[PDB]
């Protein structure tokens, strides 16, 4: 039973090891959510930090690959971080080449490709890690695209990956199926992001305080994450209404 | 399976201890080292009577000052012969001289372990190296392929070793003379062969700091075998 | 080296060649073979720079030597000249190419015709009734083109080239100390050993 | 390390046979008959498509037949995609020949070459050897017309008459029967097909399971014509030899 | 068991074991100690033979005019760990006109056996070595384990039956440290301390090796009957 | 099962027993821990006194990488030297590169990926140590543990070994008690005492102990071994804090 | 580190099977239903969109590409397989028949040289075989319209019309019994909505299915006039409400 | 590249992989040599399972390495094709550097030197053929008969045999061959290689191939005519 | 354009006689029309009894006495500490002068 050590068929048409890196994705318990607002895109992140001794800045499965794109990472942090540094590597590449910001979607493509390598290739595993990548794109607009171990990509309204990705999956669905657009119609980022952290207490029935999230926001010609204080204010805005 | 160079549980390499399971297998050979010389000597085993058996070359000359016989699987033992020669000749070059003998044997013994996953085996063949330098006079060596080499004053190596080795502790004193050693050499060689020992199946050898190394005739011998019953019938 | 002369008859080829060898201002030797059998019944004169030569024809000749063991049969005087063009061409953009010129002379069997090609350092090839390089043209081509019949005899062949070699003789500076001539038709190789 | 996944595709039985290569010969004892016989005055080539469908689209389809040069061609017998890559470097060496030694390359030193790279994935490299069985059909001026095989061990014999693929046992005794040495093409052409007719799985031997083709110095004087034949006319010689 | 068919493994509980069945290598080989005072540093070393026809081999081998070290083991691994040392001695020699450290020396060859434990398809050493030195820092004394672990030492003892001379030492330690300025009084504490590896066997002339390095004093091998003052 | 058996194979966990089989390996080793103080860091290991003929203050453990950065490690020592090895090169190409040196959270990614590399092929054996490092660079001091794994974080307080548990405890008092901060001779003094502490768990054979620090006003940002009277106030401080 | 794997991971079992290529295959079987209809002065191709999520917007996902301006693809089983082997054979395209003869390759051709990159990944060290069946469709100046089926092996055949993937066996049954050899485009469009019906369970509309045709040249499409030769591509993917329209005269 | 150690020892110190190929040439076709005092004769079965064969063009068993020297073989058809290339290589190779043909001691021992490496390289399976290598050296008139085998060794005989059945033919040539008077003549020498393969070929028509080398590169080969008139001759003696 | 090579100056002698050897050379060493060092050795103990000096371009001889230097630390390594005979020293500093053949070491060496 070699078959399910390597990424070779099963008698099925199976490959085990692909499938097994799917479930190592879920080894950090954490759950991510993305939306699209008019001119922005939002991605949320669970925040837990059990240890004391830890410090807690450092604690991040949010990326800035470039100056437009944004990554969340849903899986182990060493695969994470190293999806991430070659993320950086190619999105520099791209525009050292071909003299311009490389597109969020394109990026998707080329990490989707390297990760279908690994399920082809028998020395490379596959990462164990789901990649969620944001922009504002200058053609597409707001742009949320996603990559798996099995190296499939799509882009997506909105989305949701963790443990309880159906929970919240479902809860976005039923918002999507009320308001028959294809996105949050709101003119603020700030009201979007408040958006994507309610939805989330209601999907998974959880409170959040300001250490409890992590928050990504993509605007034109800019990705950014929020600071703690930046959460609070969000946070005291929900509250309040 | 399992890798090429992996230590077992006692600490030994298995293909090291394996290849010196094919050695003792082979046919007999036998040096002994004297203050006038170091004979060597083989059993040839020819497979069938229709061999020419002066074609069986299991003693081989590395040098002017240097000899070799061989036990095993003789095959493996040309590369090393080549090798040997190469060095020996090579040192001539740069060094203007003979190269010492235990150098010598060293530079073979430098190939053994060079096999992994290089060759991809050890060498399945014991190599006795005998010769002479003004340093250390005459020498005998014998060379594994573990690539540890032992000086001996008497040794014998293939499938009779042991039977024969126990012989060579009782014979050998370090007055022995060369002729002596001649027929010690062909009186173990006939203990141990199956067959009965002639000119035919049997080589000698020697190597003295006048004439250098040189493989007995068939003529001479055959001499040296009847000079032997008759000193063995003697008492 | 010096000349080498080529010149396709009736029935055969024959090839003279010079036998000098010049390092310096002296003449080494003078009974020099420039020439090597490539097959029974093909034959190839050589010349151009020092040392080169030999090692070409000795290539050239190893490899047909290996095609005919290899197959057991004996390659056409064309093909044979193909493969020679082919690697002094493969020659000329290497590193350091190889100053060869060659005269290849053959008796096909499979036709029953003689053949003579030309071929120069830098791959160029050519079928002839009769050829030379370097210099020896000049100075025998206008014999040739006056004398030579394609129905001529062997001997006839050797007569024109008798003239061929006493005008270079008369009118070249350089004493290339006589020619060796060779004849190759049906019955193979052979040298004139008197001329 | 990666020692743990290595099927050691290059080794000996105990027996001393090449596993890969006689699985590998299984593999062609399943794949559609193919069928070379040589005449005096031509070689034929006749083989059987696998099970069909009605929607192939059967007059761009070539998966049997395949030329090599124009003096050249092979019928193929075993995994069709591994025979395209020995196809291929077998119309290249045959052009290095040709630019060489300006000549058609003979058929036996393109049979030999292409037998050697057989040969070398039984013992070298690592790899499966090639799933393929050819039937060399070719002519040249020192030998004339010649019919060769090789199989996955890189082994080549000469035929007068052989098959490849599925039931060549029951192929070769009926072949063996009705071959004689004086034969004409169109008496071998009717062999084939009757040889197929007989041996294969199918209910009916039809056009449309068929590939066939001839070389015969049946061209306009002294030269040798390559005819791969067409679907009609496969129709056409199974009227004429009475088999529809 | 299912995790030592190569050195890449580790067994569940952490463990490398081709790296402790090459251990287990020294451990069948030959005894050899090692001890220093401040001003020299001594290798004392059992040399072993096949037979009464054969030599004994030799267990001690020089790298530098003032560093070398002995060996237990497969001697082979030796010749190739020692001729990197020379390289290594040599290298700082030539390009920095500076006598190698002692303690940058175990360095080197920690790191060299390392990668051998680390990789697939290699093999890790089969061989310890005590290594003695004089350098800007006084004497020295290292011993190496083919994990790569190399630890500095006032004395020690590796091969058979070793422990009985580490127990000497470890009680003689105050004592032979202060032999400062007497070579022949170390040799002699060295002598003594192999001495309690012995069984049935006893030190003759041509099986006793010694080494010594010190202030004025390189690198020189005794054998034969220049160990017989000592015996 | 045989999941086990090959690095970089996926159980059907989602999990690589041999990284996990390497986490044992440094849980076998001597305690090591980090401190994080107001301006640097704090390292502390535990050195088991195997026997009397071990040379006292020469095997060192503590390593530098450039000038401004320590690493200790618990576990297999030849791989944490290995590492250590890597990290040097990296932080050399780095300054030759950018001129700066090398910033800790750089550092400690450039140590991540290559650890990380170790378990992405069968042909490789993951790194048999937990390497806790840090120092000061321009945004102020830094501290890391570094896993098996590949994974890595930023701590306030970091301990790995055999005594890791009771180390952890000792650290998380101080985070508590120091919310505005503890100085770096402080922190001097409490690595000596969770060591001394830490010691419990290798109870049977005596220790030495072992500090280095860097910090920007005791040491100028540049990393040095704790040495002589600043040793030995520790060591005096952690003797009394035992009894 | 190092490619250690150099070695096949496809080997012949003493049954004969190439036993990768046959769990490649079932692969296959599993994936979504897509064909292929060839008509007098066209082809088409389809498939089912088989969205994974509502949430997911699945006109980013394309199952039908574009290779040549008049050669076309679409697959059946593992998408990111395929995704890389289109990659791969617009770029073969270029370098090896491009480049040399300044024209794009007959369908055939690039053809073969996919099925060459698949039979490479079946004998090549330290690889599995694609699990992906390609039909291309294409048209070119010499031999006309033309559909073609690559295999996991290698092996690739000409169709009038076939199917692959989850329903085939019932799909084929069904295009025997619809094709002719005088069929136009439309009535090839038509049969292949027929068809696709059968082996869709939910929503079936343009938003659903993707559909591509090989047909008449696209001037429109060029992006650029002034060059009577360039007439544009023949590659042409359907809308969604072109789809639909044709739904409503279903 | 692939670098597979597949010829290793066994614990019991053997290489199964160089006995394995062994195996392989004992079930190849069988092969004899046989010298005489003025020449050499190499016989070779062909059997009779294979007919429809075009004998033209059918690769015959014995190959002309040079002008001089033979080899025949046993074993693995494919695997032997390797060994005469390279052999055929370097006789031509050996003119070119050293201006004398190769003996035939030197080129058995380049033959056995092939096979020997293929036995420790790493990546590569060992040739599954014995060879029976024989000629005249350049101005010699001393016969060469000598055998190399997939180990790598090599010696000289006065007669041999390889391949199945060999056991028989060569006690057949034991107790029929004298040493201190060989065959004298060709007629002789080829009589005695065809009685030893009638003790194993089954009939004696086109199964028999028989290759004469004599002194200064003189080579031919028997046809089927030439042969049954032997075949001839010892059956009519032997009804008595 | 870049010269390699250049000329420290400097005169060397060597004189045989029937149980000894000398071997002289002046300490002066030199660029051009100027003085580096009025002391800079030039002849040198290599050991085994042997002594060497490689006069002309200063750069290349300390090279090539470096390089026999060491040349003799690793024949005694290799070969149980025997002595190196002037003959073999000779032979050996052969084989280190035509290692660059195409690059020759500027000097003229004696010992
Ligand atoms: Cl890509």
């Amino acid at each position: 039973g070699y078959d399910r050590h390597i990424t070779i068929f099963s008698p099925e048409g199976r490959l085990y090891q692909v499938e097994y890196a799917f479930k190592a994705t879920n080894q950090t318990n954490i759950n991510s959510l993305a939306v699209r607002g008019k001119d922005c895109t939002v991605v949320i992140s669970q925040k837990k930090v059990p240890d004391k001794l830890l410090d807690p800045t450092t604690v991040s499965y949010i990326f800035c690959i470039s100056r437009t794109i944004g990554m969340v990472v849903n899986g182990p942090i060493p695969d994470a971080r190293n999806a991430a540094l070659r993320a950086k590597a190619e999105a520099a590449e791209f525009r050292y080449k071909y003299g311009y910001d490389m597109p969020c979607d394109v990026l998707a493509k080329r990490m989707a490709n390297l990760s279908q390598i690994y399920t082809q290739r028998a020395y490379m595993r596959p990462l164990g890690v789901i990649l969620t990548f944001v922009s504002v794109d200058e053609e597409l607009g707001p742009s949320i695209y996603k990559t798996d171990p099995a190296g499939y990509y799509v882009g997506y309204k909105a989305t949701a990956t963790g443990p309880k990705q159906q929970e919240i999956t479902t809860n976005l669905e039923n918002h999507f199926k009320k308001s028959k657009i294809d996105h949050i119609n709101e003119e603020s980022w700030e009201k979007v992001v408040e958006f994507a952290i309610t939805h989330m207490i209601d999907a998974l029935g959880t409170e959040f305080s300001k250490n409890d999230l992590e928050v990504g926001v993509a605007t034109k010609d800019k990705f950014f994450t929020l600071s703690a204080e930046n959460i609070e204010e969000r946070l005291v805005a929900i509250a309040e209404q | 399976d399992r890798g090429v160079s992996t230590f077992s549980p006692e600490g030994r390499l298995f293909q090291v201890e394996y290849s010196l399971e094919a050695i003792k297998l082979g046919s007999t050979a036998i040096g002994i080292a004297t203050k006038e010389g170091v004979v060597l000597g083989v059993e040839k085993r020819a497979t069938s009577p229709l061999l020419e058996s002066d074609s069986i070359e299991k003693i081989v000359e590395i040098d002017r000052h240097i000899g070799c016989a061989m036990s095993g699987l003789t095959a493996d033992a040309r590369s090393m012969i080549e090798h040997a020669r190469t060095a020996a000749v090579t040192h001539n070059l740069y060094y203007d001289e003979d190269i010492n003998v235990e150098s010598l044997t060293q530079s073979v013994c430098d190939l053994a372990l060079r096999f992994g996953e290089l060759m991809s085996r050890p060498f399945g063949v014991a190599l006795l190296i005998a010769g002479h330098d003004a340093d250390d006079g005459y020498q005998l060596f014998h060379a594994e392929p573990s690539g540890t080499f032992y000086r001996y004053n008497a040794k014998a190596i293939g499938s009779g070793s042991e039977g024969a080795q126990a012989e060579l502790l009782n014979e050998w004193h370090s007055s022995l003379t060369l002729k002596e050693a001649e027929l010690l050499v062909l009186k173990i060689l006939k203990q141990v062969m199956e067959e009965k020992l002639d000119e035919n199946n049997a080589q000698l050898s020697c190597i003295t700091k006048q004439d250098g190394f040189k493989i007995y005739d068939n003529e001479k011998t055959a001499e040296l075998i009847k000079e032997l019953k008759e000193k063995e019938a003697a008492e | 080296m010096d000349i080498i002369l080529g010149i396709r008859v009736q029935d055969s080829v024959i090839l003279a060649s010079s036998k000098a060898v010049t390092r310096g201002i002296s003449v080494l030797k003078d009974s020099d073979d420039k020439t090597r059998q490539l097959s029974p019944h093909t034959l190839m004169s050589f010349a151009g720079e020092a040392g080169d030569t030999v090692q070409f024809a000795e290539y050239i000749q190893a490899n047909i030597q290996l095609y005919s063991i290899r197959e057991d049969y004996e390659l056409s005087p064309q093909a044979v000249s193909s493969f020679v063009r082919q690697e002094l061409a493969k020659s000329i953009r290497s590193r350091r190419p190889y100053q060869v010129n060659v005269l290849i002379g053959g008796y096909d069997k499979k036709k029953n015709k003689p053949e003579l090609y030309q071929i120069d350092y830098l791959g160029t090839k050519v079928e002839l009734p009769y050829g030379a390089h370097g210099y020896s043209g000049f100075y025998t081509f206008s014999l040739l083109d006056h004398h030579y019949r394609p129905d001529m005899t062997t001997e006839e062949g050797l007569d024109l080239l008798k003239l061929c070699v006493q005008e270079l003789e008369k009118r070249m500076p350089m004493d290339f100390k006589g020619v060796i001539v060779k004849i190759v038709d049906k019955d193979g190789i052979r040298q004139v050993d008197d001329f | 390390g990666s020692r743990r996944y290595d099927s050691r595709t290059t080794i000996f039985s105990p027996e001393g046979r090449l596993y890969q290569v006689e699985y590998a010969l299984e593999s062609i004892s399943h794949a559609g008959t193919a069928i070379g016989i040589m005449a005096s005055d031509g070689i034929v080539l006749a083989a059987e498509r696998k099970v069909t469908s009605t929607l192939l689209e059967q007059d761009t389809s070539t998966e049997k037949l395949y030329k090599l040069n124009d003096k050249i061609a092979v019928a193929v017998a075993g995994l069709t995609a591994d025979a395209e890559i020995l196809i291929n470097t077998a119309r290249i060496h045959a052009q290095n020949y040709l630019k060489t030694y300006n000549e058609d390359i003979p058929v036996e030193i393109l049979v030999r070459r292409l037998s050697d790279i057989k040969q070398g994935y039984t013992q070298h490299g690592g790899l499966r050897p090639f799933g393929v069985s050819f039937i060399y059909a070719g002519y040249d001026d020192r030998y004339g017309y010649q019919l060769y095989t090789s199989n996955p061990s890189g082994n080549y014999t000469g035929w007068k008459a052989i098959s490849v693929g599925a039931n060549t046992s029951a192929a070769q005794t009926l072949l063996q029967m009705d071959y004689k040495d004086d034969m004409k093409v169109d008496d071998a052409i009717e062999l084939a097909l009757k040889t197929l007719s007989k041996t294969t799985d199918s209910s009916a031997l039809t056009y449309d399971r068929l590939e066939f083709a001839t070389i015969r110095k049946g061209a306009n004087d002294g030269e040798v014509y390559q005819k791969i034949f067409k679907p009609q006319e496969i129709k056409d010689i199974l009227v004429k030899t009475g088999i529809t | 068991n299912n995790y030592d068919g190569d050195t890449v493994t580790f067994s569940p509980t952490g463990r490398l074991f081709q790296v402790e069945y090459a251990l287990e290598a020294i451990k069948q080989g030959s005894v050899t100690v090692g001890l220093r005072s401040n001003t020299h540093a001594v290798l004392v070393a059992l040399k072993r033979n096949a037979d009464e026809l054969s030599s004994y081999q030799k267990k001690i081998i020089k790298c530098d005019e003032h560093m070398g070290l002995s060996l237990a083991g497969l001697a082979p691994d030796a010749r190739v760990l020692s001729n990197y040392l020379r390289q290594q001695c040599n290298y700082s020699s030539l390009v920095f006109n500076r006598k190698l450290a002692v303690e940058r020396a175990g360095h080197l060859l920690c790191d060299k056996a390392q990668k051998n434990t680390q990789s697939y398809g290699g093999r890790p050493y089969g061989v310890g070595l005590l290594i003695i030195g004089y350098d800007k820092s006084g004497a020295h004394l290292l011993e190496f384990q083919p994990s790569g672990n190399v630890t500095e030492l006032y004395g020690t003892a590796i091969g058979a039956r070793s422990q009985g001379a580490k127990t000497y030492l470890e009680r003689t330690l105050d004592t032979f440290i202060k032999i400062d300025g007497n070579p022949d009084e170390l040799i002699k504490a060295g002598v003594e301390a192999i001495s309690q590896s012995l069984r049935d066997e006893s030190l003759t002339v041509d099986n006793l090796s010694i080494a010594i390095v010190g202030k004025d004093t390189p690198f020189t091998i005794y054998d034969g009957e220049a160990v017989a003052k000592y015996i | 099962t045989g999941y086990d058996l090959s690095n970089s194979v996926f159980s059907p966990d989602g999990r690589n027993f041999q990284v996990e089989y390497a986490v044992k390996a440094v849980e076998n080793g001597t305690t090591s821990i980090g401190i994080k103080c107001n301006d640097g860091v704090v390292f502390a290991v535990e050195k088991l006194i195997t026997s009397k003929l071990l040379v006292p203050q020469k095997n060192v453990k503590i390593q530098v990488v450039d000038r401004h950065i320590g690493c200790v490690y618990s576990g297999l020592i030849p791989d944490g030297r290995h590492l250590v090895n890597r990290g040097r090169e990296e932080a050399a190409s780095f300054k030759k590169l950018y001129k700066t040196p090398i910033p800790i959270p750089a550092f400690a990614d450039r140590l991540g990926q290559y650890v990380q590399a170790h378990t992405l092929y069968n042909s490789v054996r993951p790194f048999g140590v937990s390497t806790i490092f840090g120092g000061v660079d321009k945004n102020g001091a830094h501290l890391y543990m570094l896993e098996p794994s590949g994974s890595y974080w930023g701590y306030k307080g970091a301990a790995t070994g055999k005594g890791r548990q009771s180390a952890k405890a000792e650290l998380e008092k101080l985070v508590d008690h120091h919310p505005e901060g503890l100085s770096a001779r402080e922190a001097v003094k409490q690595a000596a005492k969770i060591i001394y502490l830490a010691h419990e768990d290798n109870k049977e054979k005596d220790f030495e102990l072992e500090i280095s620090w860097c910090s920007l006003s005791e040491t100028n940002g540049l990393h040095k071994f704790v040495k002589g009277d600043l040793l030995q106030e520790a060591i005096d401080f952690a003797q009394k804090e035992i009894n | 580190m190092t490619d250690r794997y150099s070695f096949s991971l496809t080997t012949f079992s003493p049954s004969g099977k190439l036993g990768q290529i046959d769990y490649a295959l079932t692969a296959v079987k599993q994936g979504v239903t897509s064909l292929g209809i060839k008509a007098t002065n066209g082809v088409v191709i389809a498939t089912e969109k088989k969205s994974s999520s509502p949430l997911a917007m699945s006109e980013t996902l394309s199952k039908v590409s574009l290779l040549t301006p008049d050669i076309g693809a679409v697959y059946s089983g593992m998408g990111p397989d395929y995704r890389v082997l289109v990659d791969k054979s617009r770029k073969v395209a270029h370098t090896s028949y491009k480049r040399i003869y300044g024209e794009y390759p007959p369908t055939k051709l690039l053809v073969s040289e996919v099925a060459k990159i698949m039979q490479e990944a079946t004998q090549s060290g330290g690889v599995r075989p694609f699990g992906v069946s390609l039909l291309i469709a294409g048209h070119d100046e010499f031999n006309g319209f033309s559909l073609y089926q690559v295999d996991p092996s290698g092996s690739y055949f000409p169709w009038k019309a076939t199917a692959i993937g989850k329903g085939s066996v019932a799909a084929k049954t069904f295009l025997e019994k619809r094709w002719n050899d005088e069929l136009e485009l439309e009535d090839a469009i038509h049969i292949a909505l027929l068809t696709l019906k059968e082996s869709v369970e939910g929503e079936f509309n343009g938003d659903t299915i993707e559909l591509a045709i090989i047909g008449d040249e696209n001037p429109d499409l060029l992006g650029y006039t002034g060059i009577p030769t360039d007439k544009g591509p023949r590659f042409r993917k359907l809308t969604s409400q072109e789809i639909n329209d044709r739904l409503e005269a279903l | 590249g692939y670098d597979r150690a597949l010829s290793i020892f066994s614990p019991d110190g053997h290489i199964f992989q160089v006995e394995y190929a062994l195996e392989a040439v004992k079930r190849g076709t069988c092969a004899v040599g046989v010298k005489g005092k003025n020449c050499v004769v190499l016989g070779c079965e062909r059997r009779s399972t294979l007919k429809l064969q075009d004998t033209r063009i059918t690769p015959s068993k014995v190959s002309k390495i040079d002008s001089h020297v033979v080899l025949s073989f046993s074993g693995l058809n494919a695997d032997s094709r390797i060994l005469i290339e390279k052999a055929r290589v370097e006789a031509q190779s050996h003119r070119l550097t050293l201006e004398d043909p190769v003996t035939v001691e030197y080129l058995t021992r380049y033959v056995a030197g092939v096979q020997q490496r293929y036995t420790q390289s790493g990546g590569v399976r060992p040739f599954g053929v014995s060879t029976l290598i024989a000629g005249f050296d350049p101005r010699d008139d001393e016969p060469k008969l000598y055998q190399t085998e997939p180990s790598g060794i090599y010696s000289s005989w006065s007669a041999q045999t390889i391949g199945r059945n060999s056991k028989t033919v060569r006690e057949f040539l034991e107790k029929n061959y004298d040493r201190k008077e060989p065959p004298a003549t060709v007629e002789e020498c080829v009589k005695l290689t065809v009685r030893s393969l009638l003790e194993v070929v089954q009939t004696g028509a086109k199964n028999i191939e028989i290759t004469v080398v004599k002194p200064d590169s003189d080579i031919v080969a028997l046809s089927s005519e030439e042969i049954n008139q032997y075949v001839t001759q010892i059956e009519q003696e032997k009804q008595e | 354009q870049f010269n390699p090579y250049g000329d420290n100056g400097g005169t060397i002698l060597g004189i045989a006689g029937e149980d000894f050897a000398v071997l002289a050379g002046d300490t002066r060493n030199i660029t051009d029309y100027s003085i580096n060092s009025r002391y800079e050795p030039k002849v040198f103990d290599c050991g085994d009894n042997i002594v060497m000096s490689a006069n002309g371009f200063a750069a290349d001889g300390d090279a090539l006495v470096k390089r026999f230097k060491n040349s003799v630390k690793w024949y005694h390594f290799d070969h149980n500490d025997k002595k190196l005979s002037i003959n073999s020293a000779a032979r050996n500093i052969q084989h280190l002068l035509y290692s660059r053949r195409f690059f020759p070491y500027y000097v003229y060496n004696i010992i």
